[PDB]
C-alpha cells in the first residue's frame, strides 16, 4: 500500500508499503531509490522514534499517514541579529528533532564558524520562495555567495546572494 | 519546437513570483531535459536561478533547445490570466519569437490563448555554486520567512552567526 516518507528538503517520498514490512525493509526500499545509506536513517512519526525491527503494523502507520524522514550526521548555535539605529534585534536558533511533526526540524553541519552580513532588501525579495516549499537550505561561506534554495518536485529555484564586506 | 504543459498554472506563476520584485528580464533555456533560467539583478550581487525537470510538468516535450529572453513584468501580466488550478501550456517554434501561453481548465470548459513577444537578451551563464561551504542548515521556509521579515524592521543588514 502507499505511504509517503517525507525528507526534510522538502521531498516526500510515496514509498509503498505492506504493513507486514519490516522496519529494517522500510530503511531499505528507501536507500534503494534515494540512495541513503541504512544507519543514518531516523523516521519518526506520531511522536515516536522508529525500531528497527518492529513492522509498520508495530505503530498502526495506515494509508495515507506519514512519517518524517531526517538524518543525523556521523561527522551549535545558529544566530540571526539586525542592529541598526532604533533598536536591535536577535534571533537565537539551535539544531533540534522534532517528534510529532520532524519538517519542523533544524538540521546543521558546520564545518567552520561563520560570521556575514548581508543587505535586508535582498533577504526580503529572497524568503518569497516559501511559497514553492516548506522548507529552505542555506549554505554560507566566507569565500563565495552564500546559497539558498527551496526545491521543486523534481527541480529547484536558488538564490546566491554576495555578503557585504563593510 | 517546445510544447510544455503544467497541470496548474499556480506552479509556475509561484515559480515566476520569485524572479519578479528583483530581476527585470530572464533567458529560459529549453532543453529536451527541461527548462532552466538565469537572471541577475541589478547591482551584480543577486543571482536568481531556477531549473526546472520534465517531471514537473503533465507533459513536456521539447526536441530542439530554444532560448527565452522575456519580459517579466510583461509575462507576469499575462500570468495573472491564470486562476490558478488551470492548466497553463507553454508552446514555441523553431525561430521563436513570440511564446504563446495557453490556459484551459476542467473540461472544454475555457480557452485563452495568449503571446509574448520575445526579446533578445545575451546570454552570460554563470556557474557560481562552490564544492564546499563553510556552513550548510535547513529550516522550515517560513520560519526564515519570519525571522527575515522581522530583523527587516529594526535594520537594514542582517548578519548571520554559526557556531
Amino acid at each position: 500500500m502507499q505511504i509517503f516518507v517525507k525528507t526534510l528538503t522538502g521531498k516526500t517520498i510515496t514509498l509503498e508499503v505492506e504493513s507486514s514490512d519490516t522496519i529494517d525493509n522500510v530503511k531499505s526500499k528507501i536507500q534503494d531509490k534515494e540512495g541513503i545509506p541504512p544507519d543514518q536513517q531516523r523516521l519518526i512519526f506520531a511522536g515516536k522514534q522508529l525500531e528497527d525491527g518492529r513492522t509498520l503494523s508495530d505503530y498502526n502507520i495506515q494509508k495515507e499517514s506519514t512519517l518524517h524522514l531526517v538524518l543525523r550526521l556521523r561527522g551549535e548555535t545558529i544566530k540571526f541579529v539586525a542592529d541598526g539605529d532604533i533598536g536591535s534585534g536577535s534571533v537565537i536558533i539551535k539544531p533540534f528533532v522534532d517528534m510529532e511533526h520532524p519538517e519542523t526540524s533544524i538540521k546543521l553541519e558546520m564545518d567552520q564558524p561563520v560570521d556575514l552580513t548581508f543587505g535586508a532588501k535582498y533577504l526580503l525579495d529572497i524568503i518569497k520562495g516559501s511559497s514553492l516549499s516548506d522548507r529552505v537550505g542555506i549554505r554560507l561561506s566566507s569565500e563565495a555567495p552564500a546559497l539558498f534554495q527551496f526545491d521543486l518536485k523534481s527541480g529547484f529555484l536558488q538564490f546566491f546572494l554576495a555578503p557585504k564586506f563593510n | 519546437m517546445l510544447e510544455a504543459k503544467f497541470e496548474e498554472a499556480s506552479l509556475f506563476k509561484r515559480i515566476i513570483d520569485g524572479f519578479k520584485d528583483c530581476v527585470q528580464l530572464v533567458n529560459f533555456q529549453c532543453k529536451e531535459d527541461g527548462i532552466i533560467a538565469q537572471a541577475v539583478d541589478d547591482s551584480r550581487v543577486l543571482l536568481v536561478s531556477l531549473e526546472i525537470g520534465v517531471e514537473a510538468f503533465q507533459e513536456y516535450r521539447c526536441d530542439h533547445p530554444v532560448t527565452l529572453g522575456m519580459d517579466l513584468t510583461s509575462l507576469s501580466k499575462i500570468l495573472r490570466c491564470g486562476n490558478n488550478t488551470d492548466t497553463l501550456t507553454l508552446i514555441a517554434d523553431n525561430t521563436p519569437d513570440s511564446i504563446i501561453l495557453l490556459f484551459e481548465d476542467t473540461k472544454k470548459d475555457r480557452i485563452a490563448e495568449y503571446s509574448l513577444k520575445l526579446m533578445d537578451i545575451d546570454a552570460d551563464f554563470l556557474k557560481i555554486e562552490e564544492l564546499q561551504y563553510d556552513s550548510t542548515l535547513s529550516l522550515p521556509s517560513s520560519e526564515f520567512s519570519k525571522i527575515v521579515r522581522d530583523l527587516s524592521q529594526l535594520s537594514d543588514s542582517i548578519n548571520i552567526m554559526i557556531t
